[PDB]
């Protein structure tokens, strides 16, 4: 059931990321809460259209 | 930490491609159990529907100047 | 609704043969009662088929 | 008129026969090209998902 498992992974990573990271890189285009933002949207997006090609 | 986020990473690459495989593998037998239902209800239609018109005939050549 | 229209027009057809029963020729081949027979199975069976064609 | 309860059954039939065609034709269609969406919108994600993995690492 690979829905409840992309959303299992993508909410570890972002907990992970949350405990992990004492002081985010501006460089990288974004800020923590940015990454979290795109993250959380990317990961929606990708699991409804997942639910969509299978069912 | 690091090797935790690597192992998370690459599990997450690594079931977005399986998600994928399985997604247009499920649509493709989808699609052909749709198709075979489909054929296989259409051709009992047109069987029934022949025993309809069948019994139609039958019933006008009888009755005649009565139907 | 097709459904509905080729089970309804069947009992109508159903009744009219019935209605003309006395005129039916039972020396043609298919009795009277055989034919009311046949043709509620047909019907039946060409109902079911058509929802089996539509159904989702 | 019984000849003309049977005209219309006979009728009914080829018209029913010919809209159950069309219906699964139609929805064989649908179905198709709202895959090719749906997998279009997953690769889609996808990509922005292995770009933010890829942040996430070098914030490490």
């Amino acid at each position: 059931g690979y829905a409840g498992t992309l959303q299992s992974l993508g909410a570890d990573i972002a907990s992970e990321q949350a405990v992990l990271s004492s002081a985010w890189q501006g460089d990288t285009g974004i800020t923590y809460q940015g990454w979290q933002t795109q993250w959380n949207q990317a990961l929606e997006d990708l699991v409804r259209a997942y639910q969509s090609m299978s069912g | 930490s690091h090797t935790a986020f690597a192992a998370k990473a690459g599990l997450m690459r690594h079931t977005i491609g399986q998600a994928e495989q399985q997604a247009m593998s499920a649509q493709a037998f989808h699609q052909g159990e749709s198709a075979a239902a489909f054929q296989g209800a259409h051709a009992r239609f047109v069987a029934a529907a022949a025993k309809v018109n069948t019994l139609l005939d039958i019933a006008q050549a009888n009755l005649g100047e009565a139907a």
